[PDB]
């Protein structure tokens, strides 16, 4: 695997230090390195594809080396250089592609494709070098049983869920009262209404609560924390939790009364903000609380006592709610986030080759199906596979 | 040749070569030189087959030889240009001097 | 301090370019530097921690070289290494955590702990090598006194703010006028409202206006502004400026009108656009002014014209407003961003080791405090403390 | 154009990795591709500006080389050379600039500046190096 | 000078420094072994020019 590596970062530092004029001086330590490739390889056969709509291409070795003179480069030097270069490219790029789409339960976290498999050879290794690609970085630190991590602008962390809880109901559902949430990726909005608006409540007050458990503990997370729901501020029309009929909601928003959000890890609290809006810091957790009240205004204007009367029908719905928003943060496992096209790029090899259904990954690599049930076998592969991703993408976008 | 001069001085393979018995030790070095001027020796010399094809004046199969040589000789003035770019390292000092 | 820097790179390209298998010639420039480094500590006794409930640890140094001997590099090789790197990485890391916690209003910019003080001495500078990582390489160019400059994704310049302003109102509030916003992190989202939609103004035109005022100058700044401000556009019920009553806001929207943004340095106008929604330059700015008007429309169909009638009671609030976000932009000082991890991992430093809140610092690193009264010695503290969280994340995430 | 590149890479690898303190060699490999700039360089003269608001300087070359004072540099070595620096700095900026601003619709996608098209000139070329940006 | 003159009166032998030909031999003396006075002379003369 490793292996695997060094072959980018050694055409990448190629294609990118050997152009037309540069002092040789500046390749020398590099020049080396590769040679020292062509060797190992020529005298090497291997093949890739056969699965789904994946070419089945063939590849040999047998390759002439560099030259060591010259003070400077001259055009000749290069393209006589860049004709085999590209072969090794197409060629990877097929390396990459063929055990991007393999899985295995067993071990989904060794290599699969006969092409990979011939290359943890030991006879390969002497072709290592630079591992400093923040992948490999961690994929190796973790082989040795170490502590890894990584870095995410906007994780996605929270499987796809939209829905409500009904406290308090009726036939009818004119007297409501619960709440209704959106989790996704890095965000969560919830709105706790009462159609009452607490007039019957213990201290006119109604609590809320919402409880969100990660699949995965986040840690160094820098988190939004905003007062109000807006996805749950305007009027809907929704189906009762049988599916039998519509509900009406006609929100009216007061602002959460005694806001306290908690970040727990294994049932403790490592952090707790009490009312505190704007940016916060969530050191270390795997569950989320968020708890807050609607408390029924003990002052009213007459518009205002206009909306909630002592006796129903209830038309205008009190509603109080919160937005939290993890903008970035630290998690050892690999996860799916706004700015790292890993996901992506396996779901789109995988996606135009036709790759079949596995047995370990979702079908279409879906992500809330990924990380509602996201197992040591799931993670392995992903693992694997964001890290050929990685690989990949230093030479080809 | 291959052996105790370019390979070396060159610094190419400093695997020095070994050899039993293919077919045509000479040439092979050429898939794996690289720098083009040594790189085309290689194929015109492994070449250069003695163009074993005549019939003139009425019935003289007489194998001939390339126009090339014969006056465009060029093959000399690339063998040349060829030989102008190995000057370089491995080795003691007496050799490189000498050699070259 | 540029001492400690080196420590880690030295690490990390070490961590990362040694391993079974490469080129001596690929690493002959670094493993000197390495060595360089070992002789300079050895005999050297340290001390680190003491403070909270962080543990105090002594470190001593007594090392052998590595050989410059072998042609390629054999497993036996590596683990002999790996054993000497992890002494220094769990050095480090108790050595950042340290001096990331000590705080001094004075001299709030030099060193603070016996570990680094003892750094700074001029025996170590005989350490000192590539300096590309963003933030050391600010760090010297400010010591040389010169034009700095960072880079930020959806910067944290705005401490939250979240109120009104009733330019009209009465006791009953039943005919109200102004503004009300959310100023945080990069966004600003302002509305203003006429309860009367303009039926006794001037030309039937209210105009509005909100200036926020930045505590640092942002430059190259690529904003995203767009008409309306959804998190105003729903019925509330709000508490009065005296607390004593609350007030009922049922807004209608329509389209802001004569949409004027001034992006203002030291009272000069830099940029100033006219009622461009989208994507805007904001090239250098201390000062954002958004103005906005509200229009009666001259023509309404029936049902619009019952929203707005001549006389109270006024139901419908007729409300306009803007979105500002500040996408990107270049900061001279440090700030917190959606981005990158050093406030977190300060912060969270910090909290885990239980550190008493210090003379500098508001208690929790809270950054609306801190954006808020961003004094020099909180900025040479925050930029010190930053850059020491950004030379322990290169090994230890 | 790539020429410009190089220049850049060069000031950056060069304002970071020379510093009071780093052993020679962690910059043998450098050092060397940095002299051989102020040599193609040297001799030859620059307009900048010409256009708008945009200051019309001109810059000329005359530099020594640089040394090599053994073991690790001493700060003396930083200062003579930072001094250098500077004035490429401050010209790159200028230079980048006016190549910023012209616009062409025919070929809009070559060197327009003065200061550029005489770099894509071949006698430059020796320059170009780690091309990772 | 290397192997007759610094390293054995400078308990730095060990190993007589063994050397094959072409490469430099001053240079390499250089990153071998520490001390400031010695370590100057190196680079000064090593990388002495014209």
């Amino acid at each position: 695997m490793d292996v695997l590596y060094s072959l980018s970062k050694t055409l990448k530092d190629a294609r990118d230090k050997i152009v037309e004029g540069t002092l040789y001086s500046n390749v020398s330590d590099l020049i080396q390195q590769f040679n020292q490739m062509i060797i190992t390889m020529n005298g090497n056969e291997f093949q890739t594809g056969g699965i789904g709509n994946l070419p089945i291409r063939n590849w040999n070795f047998d390759f002439g080396l560099l030259g060591t003179t010259l003070l400077n480069l001259d055009a000749n030097y290069v393209e006589t250089a860049r004709n085999t270069i590209d072969y090794f490219v197409d060629f990877v790029d097929n390396v990459c592609m063929d055990e991007m789409v393999r899985e295995s339960q067993r071990n989904g976290i060794a290599p699969q494709s006969d092409s990979l498999i011939k290359l943890s050879g030991i006879k390969f290794k002497r072709i290592n070098f630079d591992n400093s690609s923040e992948y490999i970085e961690n994929w190796n630190l973790q082989n040795r049983r170490q502590r890894t991590g990584f870095t995410f602008h906007k994780p996605n962390i929270f499987p796809y869920s939209a829905s409500f809880t009904l406290n308090r109901s009726q036939p009818a559902h004119d007297n409501l009262m619960g709440t209704m949430w959106l989790n996704a990726g890095s965000e969560i909005q919830v709105a706790g209404f009462d159609y009452s608006c607490a007039i019957n409540a213990p201290a006119n007050t109604q609590q809320f609560e919402h409880i969100v458990q990660l699949r995965r503990v986040l840690t160094t997370a820098t988190i939004t924390l905003l007062p109000d729901a807006e996805r749950f501020s305007f009027p809907r029309v929704i189906t009762s939790a049988d599916g039998a009929t519509t509900w009406y909601f006609n929100p009216v928003i007061l602002r959460p009364n005694n806001v306290e959000i908690e970040f727990l890890l294994n049932g403790q609290i490592i952090n707790t903000y009490q009312a505190r809006f704007g940016t916060i810091i969530a050191r270390n957790f795997d569950t989320i609380r968020l708890s807050f009240q609607l408390m029924r205004p003990p002052n009213m204007t007459p518009a205002v006592a206009a909306l909630f009367p002592n006796a129903q029908p209830f038309e205008h719905h009190a509603t109080v709610g919160l937005t939290l928003r993890i903008e970035s943060a630290v998690c050892e496992s690999v996860l799916a986030d706004a700015s790292e096209t890993m996901l992506a790029n396996v779901t789109s090899v995988r996606q135009e080759y036709a790759i079949p259904v596995g047995p370990v990954f979702p079908p279409g690599m879906n992500w809330t199906d990924l990380i509602t049930n996201y197992s040591p076998s799931r993670e392995d592969n992903l693992q694997r596979v964001f890290t050929v991703a990685s690989i990949r993408s230093m030479l080809v976008k | 040749i291959v052996n105790t001069i370019i390979y070396p001085a060159f610094g190419m393979q400093r695997m020095h070569y070994r050899n039993g018995d293919p077919q045509t030790p000479f040439q092979i070095a050429e898939q794996q030189i690289q720098n083009f001027q040594v790189a085309n020796w290689l194929h015109f010399v492994n070449n250069n087959q003695f163009r074993q094809v005549v019939i003139d004046g009425v019935l003289n199969q007489v194998l001939n030889d390339n126009i090339r040589d014969g006056h465009v000789i060029n093959q000399l003035m690339e063998a040349l240009m060829q030989l102008s770019r190995q000057q370089f390292p491995t080795m003691p000092v007496d050799y490189k001097r000498s050699i070259q």
